[PDB]
């Protein structure tokens, strides 16, 4: 079983996503782990008070797939690691959102309904269903958190 | 490059020969003997593209360089370069005291 | 690609402190402008910054960390070579004021001939980049290599205008000793910080040893404390004597080439680098400097640097240049006539003889001051007939005519080399079958022994037979061993033909003794241009030959139809002696004494109780009188 359509941790740096605050917010990042290069996209403005940084994925094609299951490895920093603005967070959220076309660099938060709110390496899974449109974006919203994020993979069930 | 979100780091055999340039470090980022396990180590911020590149180095290594080129300014040596050069006394002695097989041990943050 | 490139309008590179939340800043320009591109580089790449921590672990865990650091709460020896308002003063030709350097000079440049020439220390491929980072000073530096390249030690130092740092490296991981401004000593690598390496240290000065937990023993137990009290708590022309003293030790013990004792010889580089590093803070902490001072303690280490060559011949040092001082010892030592010298106090002609080394130009002394060594020296040994001992200013004195007699262009002219004959035969009339034991009882005792008490006249003399063989016959506890070895070593590198008479010898001269009119050659056989004798009552194995020779090269008027030397028998009632040599042999063990007849006080004191002649108490000696015109008798009865 287990088709993946997505996965991150497997590009290795070659998958590139998009940024709606480009520059703050989320940062594509490399690290060197057992002597390999291991990515991750991790943002960190805790000190700063409003945030809403956006991480949209690429277009992902469905096909076959109608129930996904979205998993997430991710690290968040303990808020109280900071000398601080105590209004840091140690969440973030998780939108998806269909669509028949490639919409390219073009982001709307309007389109994005949100899956849940990821909460404490940290290993979540969630599931989505039923999926109807040619493809689907994945995001990721930043609310005042310190999370990298070194694993996404998406797939479905036999 | 303020706040890093892995604070604590493991040194990597393959970085003395893919360390970057002096003058491409972005910033340069100290732990706490209080955090990491004691383990004296840093992170290089540099940046290729669009990916801001994180290298695991040496505390007491780095904090060296430092002193020695803060002692090569002399009289050009500013106020906040000599509270620089402080710290890097400071916490190459702290360090110091609680350097151990266990605290040369960084694998531990992998 | 570029430095420039690279850092791509960041004004800052940023440090920040992940869990204190404080940033410090470095601006890259300034960076830049104070600290040179390539700089920065070579420290970036020295730093080894992803080195792993245990790497690092094992590098502190190597070292050997001292107890805790000893502070003297003095401020070392005051400055002995400061000027008084007694005296006047000049900026930097013609100005002469007077002579004996009574004066004073400003240092600033006589401080720029000492740090002439920048080296770059700690490079890469070197073992002290394992603990220091490179950097480039004006520096003097000095290195010995003892051995071969698979066996032997390195010692390699450097003396800045701030510190000193020596290395012992036993490949020809390495030991290293400092000494110097506890802010102003190199940069240390992550795995040890300066206080904790620091073994004394003054309110001025520091001590640091970074020595390997394998290194040599002695080393590790040696006190440091006793060595920087020695170094800054006397003066540093007394230091540099005790310096002299301690090569002159590693002289007499044949350890000049011995890979063993390599740290004995490491902690002397060290004081001798310590020694020119006291002398030049000197310099450049008073804005005047005393001429003859700075003079004296420019001679001593010169002096020191010459000796230690002379036992390590590897011995290199390159940046102690005295360029402008040797100009105004130039200046000084013109005016010196003769008689001036030769009337001048000891203290001051000794000090007349140090700026002859430092105003030497290119190895030429001028002929005012050899006469008046030859006067100096004349009455020296006049005096020396009286009582037949010598006292360690007279031996100091000495020595000071024996470093400016070697390394001296020979006398152009023929007077002065026939003065310089005279001077010499002099030195051979004081070395005595008295001094050689003497000298042999003081070399017994090397504890005991200092530079001035280990020098003899039989360094300038004209005997050749001062061999270990024949010394340990001349010696008179079980230390003889010792004490006829180590002088016998001392002789052979302090010792010294090329006068006069070249009517075919070889290496088999005994001594030389050379008269107005005519030159004897005392040797093992006969010469063919030469009136011979064959000296009589003396062992098969020790025979000899006095063969005379006249320097033009003649025949003599008398013909001899017999070598044989003839006897007369039975003070003086003028001065028959004058110009005469009379020379004691011993039946078995040859030559003993040889005195020049100068005078008449000489003449009468030759027959004084403690003179080495004409003692009846011993039943085989023999005393020949070699007389000016080439006759040669005995003298009994
Ligand atoms: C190393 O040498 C120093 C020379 O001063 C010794 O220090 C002195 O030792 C004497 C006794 O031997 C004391 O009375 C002094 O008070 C000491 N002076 C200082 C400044 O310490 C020192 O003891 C020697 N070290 C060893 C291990 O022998
Ligand atoms: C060389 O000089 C010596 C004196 O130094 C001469 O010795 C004299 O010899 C004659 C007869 O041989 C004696 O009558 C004298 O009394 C000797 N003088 C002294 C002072 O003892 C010797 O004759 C000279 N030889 C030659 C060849 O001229
Ligand atoms: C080193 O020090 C740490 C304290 O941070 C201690 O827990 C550890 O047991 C020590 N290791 C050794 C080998 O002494
Ligand atoms: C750089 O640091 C200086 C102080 O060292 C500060 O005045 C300046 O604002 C800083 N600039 C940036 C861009 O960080
Ligand atoms: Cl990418
Ligand atoms: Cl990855
Ligand atoms: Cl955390
Ligand atoms: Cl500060
Ligand atoms: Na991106
Ligand atoms: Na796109
Ligand atoms: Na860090
Ligand atoms: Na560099
Ligand atoms: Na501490
Ligand atoms: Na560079
Ligand atoms: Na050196
Ligand atoms: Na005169
Ligand atoms: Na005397
Ligand atoms: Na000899």
């Amino acid at each position: 079983k287990e088709v993946v359509l997505l996965d991150f941790a497997a590009a290795g740096g070659e998958l590139g996503w998009l940024t709606h605050p480009y520059g703050k917010g989320w940062d594509l990042m490399q690290n060197i782990m057992n002597d390999m290069p291991i990515y991750m996209y991790s943002v960190c403005n805790v000190m700063s008070g409003d945030q809403d940084n956006w991480l949209r994925t690429n277009w992902v094609y469905r096909g076959e797939a109608e129930r996904i299951f979205i998993e997430l490895k991710f690290t968040v920093r303990d808020c109280n690691s900071f000398p601080g603005a105590s209004s840091c967070k140690e969440t973030f959220n998780l939108y998806y959102a269909e669509s028949d076309l490639d919409y390219g660099t073009n982001f709307q938060k309007r389109l994005f309904t949100k899956i849940d709110t990821i909460a404490p390496l940290n290993v979540e899974e969630r599931s989505v269903g039923p999926l109807t449109r040619k493809g689907f974006y994945l995001a990721f919203q930043d609310i005042g958190a310190c999370v990298a994020l070194l694993s996404v993979r998406v797939y479905y069930k036999k | 490059r303020s706040y890093v979100a892995l604070p604590c780091c493991a040194i990597q055999a393959s970085a003395a020969s893919t360390l970057p340039l002096f003058f491409a470090v972005h910033s340069i980022h100290f732990a706490d003997p209080n955090h990491c396990n004691g383990v004296s180590i840093a992170k290089l911020r540099s940046k290729t593209g669009d990916i801001t590149v994180e290298t695991c180095v040496n505390g007491f290594n780095l904090r060296s360089f430092l002193v020695a080129v803060v002692r090569r300014l002399g009289s050009w040596a500013s106020q906040e370069n000599l509270r620089l050069l402080w710290y890097l006394q400071r916490s190459l002695t702290a360090y110091t005291v609680g350097f151990n097989a266990t605290t040369a041990d960084s694998s531990i943050h992998n | 690609r570029s430095a420039t490139q690279l850092i791509n309008g960041r004004t800052n590179l940023s440090i920040e402190l992940e869990f204190n939340g404080t940033s410090f800043f470095l601006n890259w320009q300034n960076l830049l402008n104070v600290i040179t591109e390539p700089a920065l580089t070579e420290l970036w790449t020295s730093a080894e910054v992803a080195e792993d921590l245990r790497v690092t672990l094992k590098k502190r865990q190597s070292l050997f960390f001292p107890n805790k650091t000893v502070v003297i709460s003095g401020d070392g020896h005051r400055y002995t070579c400061e000027v008084p308002t007694s005296s006047q003063t000049y900026n930097i030709y013609s100005a002469l004021p007077g002579h004996l350097g009574g004066f004073g000079i400003n240092a600033r440049l006589v401080l720029g001939d000492i740090f002439a020439s920048k080296w770059s220390l700690f490079a890469r491929d070197t073992p002290e980049y394992r603990v220091f980072y490179p950097m480039n000073v004006m520096a003097v530096k000095f290195s010995i290599s003892i051995g071969n390249n698979e066996s032997g030690v390195a010692l390699y130092g450097v003396v800045s205008e701030d510190f000193v740092v020596v290395t012992l490296h036993n490949r020809s991981t390495a030991s290293h000793l400092l000494f110097g401004l506890p802010d102003s000593l190199p940069s240390l690598k992550g795995h040890a910080t300066y206080d904790e390496l620091t073994f004394a240290r003054n309110a001025k000065y520091a001590l640091v040893a970074i020595l390997p937990k394998d290194s040599y023993q002695t080393l590790l137990t040696e006190n440091y404390t006793r060595i920087f009290l020695n170094m800054t708590e006397s003066t540093p022309l007394e230091f540099t004597r005790t310096i002299q003293t301690r090569i002159v030790s590693i002289e007499a013990r044949r350890a000049c080439a011995a890979q063993e004792a390599a740290p004995d010889i490491f902690l002397v580089l060290f004081q001798m680098l310590v020694a020119h590093f006291l002398v030049a803070r000197g310099i450049a902490e008073h804005r005047f400097v005393e001429v003859d001072c700075v003079c004296r303690q420019y001679a001593e280490l010169y002096f020191l640097r010459r000796i230690s060559r002379l036992c390590m011949p590897t011995f290199t040092t390159v940046g102690y240049n005295h360029t402008t001082l040797g100009a105004v010892a130039a200046t000084q030592i013109a005016r010196v006539s003769a008689t001036k010298l030769a009337s001048l106090p000891r203290s001051s002609q000794e000090t007349v003889l140090a700026m002859v080394q430092l105003g030497a130009r290119d190895g030429a002394v001028p002929s005012s001051i050899l006469e008046g060594i030859a006067m100096v020296v004349e009455h020296m040994y006049t005096a020396y007939t009286y009582v037949y001992t010598l006292g360690d200013t007279e031996r100091k004195l000495m020595l000071d005519i024996h470093t400016v007699l070697t390394d001296s262009c020979p006398p152009k002219d023929s007077g002065v080399s026939e003065k310089l004959l005279r001077t010499y035969l002099m030195f051979t009339s004081m070395c005595t079958n008295i001094e050689l034991g003497e000298m042999i009882a003081r070399f017994s005792k090397p504890d005991s022994l200092n530079i001035y008490r280990a020098f003899s006249p039989c360094f300038l003399g004209l005997r050749y037979d001062l061999h270990p063989a024949k010394l340990r016959a001349e010696a008179p506890r079980t230390a003889v061993a010792r004490g006829t070895s180590g002088f016998a070593e001392l002789l052979h590198a302090l010792h010294l033909l090329i006068p006069a008479i070249n009517c075919i010898t070889a290496d088999k001269i005994i001594a030389t003794v050379p008269l107005p009119h005519v030159t004897y050659i005392i040797s093992s056989e006969a010469l063919s241009n030469a009136v011979v004798y064959e000296v009589s009552e003396i062992f098969l194995k020790s025979a000899m030959f006095i063969s005379a020779i006249k320097p033009d090269c003649s025949g003599f008027n008398f013909s001899q139809i017999d070598r044989h030397i003839p006897i007369v028998y039975n003070p003086r009632r003028g001065c028959p002696l004058c110009d005469s040599v009379i020379m004691s042999y011993d039946e078995s063990d040859g030559l003993q004494s040889l005195m020049y007849v100068t005078n008449e006080r000489v003449q009468t004191n030759l027959f004084l109780d403690k003179s080495p002649f004409f003692d009846n108490n011993n039943l085989h000696i023999h005393y020949l009188w070699l007389r000016d015109n080439g006759t040669v008798v005995e003298i009994r009865g």
